[PDB]
């Protein structure tokens, strides 16, 4: 019944199987890191990542005078096996929390299906899968072999507090949005949390607050999911196309923008700044591009490789993209099956609605102002649980959100930096 | 990302 059905302790002995060292695609080289495969097609990788951006391989703090607002540095975050160790218990305790939602799991299941489309061959008659899209597990006898993953889920590169979902490109294709999608590769840290104010007018005002109430950690691991859901299913949309926030005095006067796939993910009134005319422009163009998948499997008969047979790959892609086949055996994109999947990944699948599943106070927008960074410590059952989170039921935190009240809950949180005035 |  658990999404993990192992206790993994960073020091396990490798296996070369679901622990072992490993390679990523990442065009640079590296030496192998110790990783641990915590479900199917999902591994957690406990170190701060140096690997998916070569030029982003340096953690040390840049001099105080070149630092920004809402940024938190610390070079030796992640360096030590302690660390580690409750780093991957904190993650796995974290999908175990979202995992144990109706929400969650519809979420985790459609992360799961949403294999990486093969299509990184040039005869349109022959399926291949992209290597960009695997990584290379060191196998019992030092051989190295290739396997396909959906997730990745590693620590932050140097600016600690930013979290985000990142693949790697295609030469040509733009596999995040075109329906094919790509491994996701998501920096977080379960090890840090931030602050946010109860009170609307004054979370979303620059100058005001320090933060009194702590986003619950599983609320944020589940806004990178629902975006790494998207770009799985190649539908995440262009970071250019942007919402010129008009709504709100302070980000007006600076000119921000903020993305509509952002937008999108937060769900909730914010998504209602994304128009109908550009959202069915949206729909439509995905929806061309499941069709133009739909006959490249059709064209396609001929496989490459020997792990899987053509005809489970078919049907792996027709289950993936939920298309229909006819008496012959060409497949197509049923308009009101490809209407619930989008819907599903873009309007079910939202921080807003994820908030209502795990009962806790949230920012109420996207559009705010950071207050605050906390550390946090969320392994010990005595401060956090797959169940309530902080808000530890049966206990004076379990009401109000008492747990998520920094000044009541006092001893599960660090404040480590103040934002509020920096902007 | 967590944005602002
Ligand atoms: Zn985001």
């Amino acid at each position: 019944m658990p999404f993990v059905n192992k206790q993994f302790n960073y020091k396990d002995p490798v296996n070369g199987v679901d622990i072992a060292y490993i390679k990523i695609p990442n065009a640079g080289q590296m030496q192998p890191v110790k990783a641990f495969k915590i479900h199917n097609k999902i591994w957690v990788i406990p170190e701060r990542d140096t690997f998916t951006n070569p030029e982003e391989g340096d953690l040390n703090p840049p001099p105080e005078a070149k630092q920004v607002p809402v940024s938190y540095y610390d070079s030796t975050y992640l360096s030590t096996d302690n660390e580690k160790d409750n780093y991957l218990k904190g993650v796995t305790k974290l999908f175990e929390r979202i995992y144990s939602t109706d929400l969650g799991r519809m979420l985790l299941t459609s992360i799961v299906r949403g294999i990486p489309f093969w299509g990184g061959s040039t005869i349109d008659t022959e399926l291949k899968v992209i290597d960009t899209n695997c990584i290379n597990v060191i196998q019992p006898d030092g051989s190295y072999r290739s396997e396909e993953l959906n997730l990745v889920i590693i620590g932050p590169s140097a600016d600690i507090i930013q979290f985000e979902c990142k693949s790697f490109g295609h030469e040509v294709l733009n596999l995040t949005r075109n329906g094919y999608g790509s491994t996701q590769y998501i920096r977080f840290s379960p090890d840090f949390t931030f602050g946010f104010e109860e009170s609307l007018e004054v979370d979303t005002n620059p100058l005001l607050g320090a933060g009194k109430f702590a986003t619950d950690p599983a609320v944020t691991l589940a806004h990178e999911l629902i975006h790494a859901g998207h770009r799985l299913y190649g539908i995440a949309i262009n970071p250019n196309r942007v919402f010129k926030v008009n709504t709100n005095a302070y980000y007006e006067m600076s000119g921000l923008e903020v993305s509509f796939e952002e937008l999108r993910t937060f769900g909730g009134h914010d998504a209602k700044f994304i128009d109908s005319l550009q959202e069915n422009e949206f729909r439509l163009y995905y929806y061309n591009k499941f069709k133009d998948i739909a006959s490249t499997l059709n064209k396609a008969k001929s496989i490459v490789g020997t792990t899987a047979s053509l005809q489970y790959m078919k049907n792996v892609f027709k289950e993936k993209y939920l298309l229909s086949e006819d008496t012959s055996g060409k497949f197509s994109v049923d308009k009101l099956k490809f209407d619930k999947l989008y819907k599903m990944l873009t309007e079910i699948y939202t921080e807003d609605n994820f908030v209502k599943f795990f009962k806790v106070l949230n920012r109420k927008t996207y559009l705010n102002f950071d207050k605050a960074v906390f550390k946090i410590n969320i392994v010990p059952k005595v401060n956090y649980t797959i169940y309530d989170g902080f808000n530890l039921r049966n206990t004076n935190l379990a009401a109000n959100f008492n747990g998520q009240n920094t000044e009541i809950n006092n001893m599960n949180f660090t404040k480590l930096k103040n934002f509020t005035g920096l902007f | 990302r967590r944005g602002f």
